[PDB]
């Protein structure tokens, strides 16, 4: 994971300033984050079918 | 080169969390076991998924999941408007729509061309006046 | 420090209703109009009610003639969940989950809201919101 | 604060004449305060009452 | 606090002036510039108008510091053209004619700045009839 | 440098007129879309003509999502008025104004614009606009 | 003519940020000039009438 | 620029996969590019042909 890679200085940096982000590994792990998310296994996937969901649809939406 | 993303909406994803065995949990799990890659998330559904969440151990968990999915974002400088237009046309062709963030997820799913997976009317409907691409599971 | 009407109080000025959230808006239109901030959840809310043409066109140059308060994509609606969460552990309903949504966003734009809505009453007593209720 | 500047007298002339006011200092202020102030005017802000408004805000908020 | 009830003169108005055709637009113009001179205000899109006609470049010259020496009203490109078109969508929705996309933009700006329009051109008729323009025709 | 298309160009293309403009409008989207750019006056011609609510919300999404290139309200009515009186002079015909209102606007910004009208032709003679005409 | 004034420091500031000016009296000649104008006598104004204007406002418009 | 950063090797083959990529840093490229570009996707781009307009553009223009 420790990796070695040429990340465009400029791009970084106007990703740090439309967000607010005040790193590089701030903007590339959002950067990531958002296209393919986080690591969700298998398993957690099909593990949430009956994990419960007491609220009320209907209050949040009519 | 890369496919439509799948937004599956809160009203199916609430099926699929209480195990209903409805069609709509079915089509979840189906989405979840053979095309996760293609399945994203939004900040409005997200947040209607916490807000719904009582049990303090089950929300830790479903913040898991909606931090974990690929996210769809609201732009301000659209959204909201494309999602007060989306409603207007509906209130003029004599619909009804039950949720104003419908409109909302419904005008980011357009913006983003991804397809929703849901069971609420308000889907149909935004799908009888937009080029909006819903698939109904009720 | 911005000045965010809420709809419920927008929409007595629109109809010249009388009220005390009329007077307000009117007061704050004339001695303070330049701190006035509008939201796009609100703006939203506003136009969708303006289905007159000409009253849409008349409350969209005024929802763009306003400065804007962001929407943050990254947090705000989470924080609106956060409050919703919290207001029902205080024993207490919100009856719209944007009203938790504008109350995160002037939180975190240090903006005060004008309203006439139990809601941000509600979110006061749950987050160090600014709110100042006219009903 | 307080500053030494160039300042068209004609200018400032007119402009207290136009809004009736006595001095220069008060001139300036107004005109920098315009200058700043709202796109909207005052006239469009106050003849927004009783505009009117069609929906129903129990049915977008419940 | 210190109102001022601005007067945009429209380019219709304006050239019957600049003809001296004698025509009560002419007249009231006339009369606008003895006696409200302080009123009077230009936009932009109405210079343009002004300029663009002016084909005698000594007279283009005299135009220029006419309307570079009246007060301005902007155009604030964040509203107005929206507005504008806002305008000619309700004006064909309502069955309405309008002859100038730029009339409904110079309505627009009036509007937002609490400007009157003194004109001779129906447009601004229309537009009065589906905004709270204040306009006076003067045909 | 910014690409400006012409509510000439881009009619054809709503149309599904299959005309070389639409052609290369759609080709414009799927290879060059992050160098696309609005104004305003592109925006009022292009929302005035869509009738349909439906059509009206989508092309507003559009006008909204794209880069907007500014209207300098001191400089470019003045431009465009110059750009008319020299057309003129030339023995040319303008249909529209704010063509040469839009051409004033490219000029100042650097843009480049992709229509199929004759006035961006005649005003690509008199000026420096960078005009690409697919009639 | 230059004077001694009292300028609001922080809507000076502004009106230069926003109208990328830098001076204050720049900075007020144009707030100034905003209210007002630039002077025309009513004699200029009265010897417009007659000027001439050879265009045609049909073109124009419509 | 080159710089040494910890990117998880798993969500930049993700990348790789999702938008035929042949390396990790092109991968990243992207997805910083994808943050602060264009908010209108290709498909949503691509869809408006043939929405239709139904004004007339000489009502505006000639």
């Amino acid at each position: 994971s420790r990796t070695n890679i040429d990340i465009d200085d400029e791009l970084a940096a106007e990703v740090m300033r439309r967000f607010g982000l005040t790193t590089k590994r701030a903007a590339v792990d959002l950067a990531l984050r958002r296209l393919v998310g986080s690591p969700l296994s298998r398993e957690f996937l099909l593990g949430l079918e009956g994990v419960g969901w007491e609220g009320d649809l209907d209050d949040l939406r009519s | 080169h890369h496919h439509a993303s799948i937004l599956i909406d809160t009203s199916a994803w609430v099926e699929y969390f209480r195990a209903t065995g409805s069609i709509a949990a079915v089509e979840v799990r189906r989405l979840l076991s053979e095309e996760a890659a293609r399945i994203a998330m939004c900040e409005p559904i997200a947040m209607e998924i916490l807000s719904g969440a009582l049990d303090d151990n089950t929300h830790t968990t479903l913040e898991r999941l909606v931090n974990g999915l690929p996210s769809l974002n609201v732009d301000d400088a659209i959204d909201f408007r494309a999602a007060a237009g989306i409603y207007r046309a509906a209130r003029r062709a004599g619909e009804t729509v039950r949720s104003i963030n419908d409109c909302l997820i419904a005008a980011l799913a357009i913006r983003h061309g991804a397809r929703i997976v849901h069971r609420d009317a308000d889907f149909d409907v935004i799908a009888r006046i937009t080029n909006l691409q819903a698939a109904s599971f009720r």
